[PDB]
C-alpha cells in the first residue's frame, strides 16, 4: 500500500538518529574506558609497590 | 532511542 | 539515482547492526572491567593488612 510505504519511509529516519546516538556512544566508551585504564595502572603500580613491603 | 553509553567521561564518578 | 540511494540506506542498516553490536560489547566488556578493578582494590586491602 502506500500509507506502508510512507511508514517505512519514517523508520529510515530513525535508523539515522539510531547510528548517530550509537555512534557518539561508542565514541564516549573510548573516553570513558581510556580515563579507567589510567585508574587502572595507577592500581597496579600501586599493588607492585605493597609487594615491595612483603 | 535505544543504545547504552558510559556513566560519565571521567572516573569514577562514582 | 534512486538506486544509489537504496544502497546507501542498506549501507546505513549494516553500519548500525554494526554500532549496536559493538555498544553491546562495550557494556559487557565494561561490566568485566568493573569487577576486575574492584579484585585489584581487594587484593591492595588485602596486602595493606601487612
Amino acid at each position: 500500500a502506500m500509507g506502508s510505504f510512507n511508514s517505512s519511509i519514517n523508520n529510515i529516519h530513525e535508523m539515522e538518529i539510531q547510528l548517530k546516538d550509537a555512534l557518539e556512544k561508542n565514541q564516549q566508551w573510548l573516553v570513558y574506558d581510556q580515563q579507567r585504564e589510567v585508574y587502572v595502572k595507577g592500581l597496579l603500580a600501586k599493588i607492585f609497590e605493597l609487594e615491595k613491603k612483603t | 532511542d535505544l543504545a547504552v553509553g558510559p556513566p560519565s567521561l571521567n572516573y569514577p564518578g562514582y
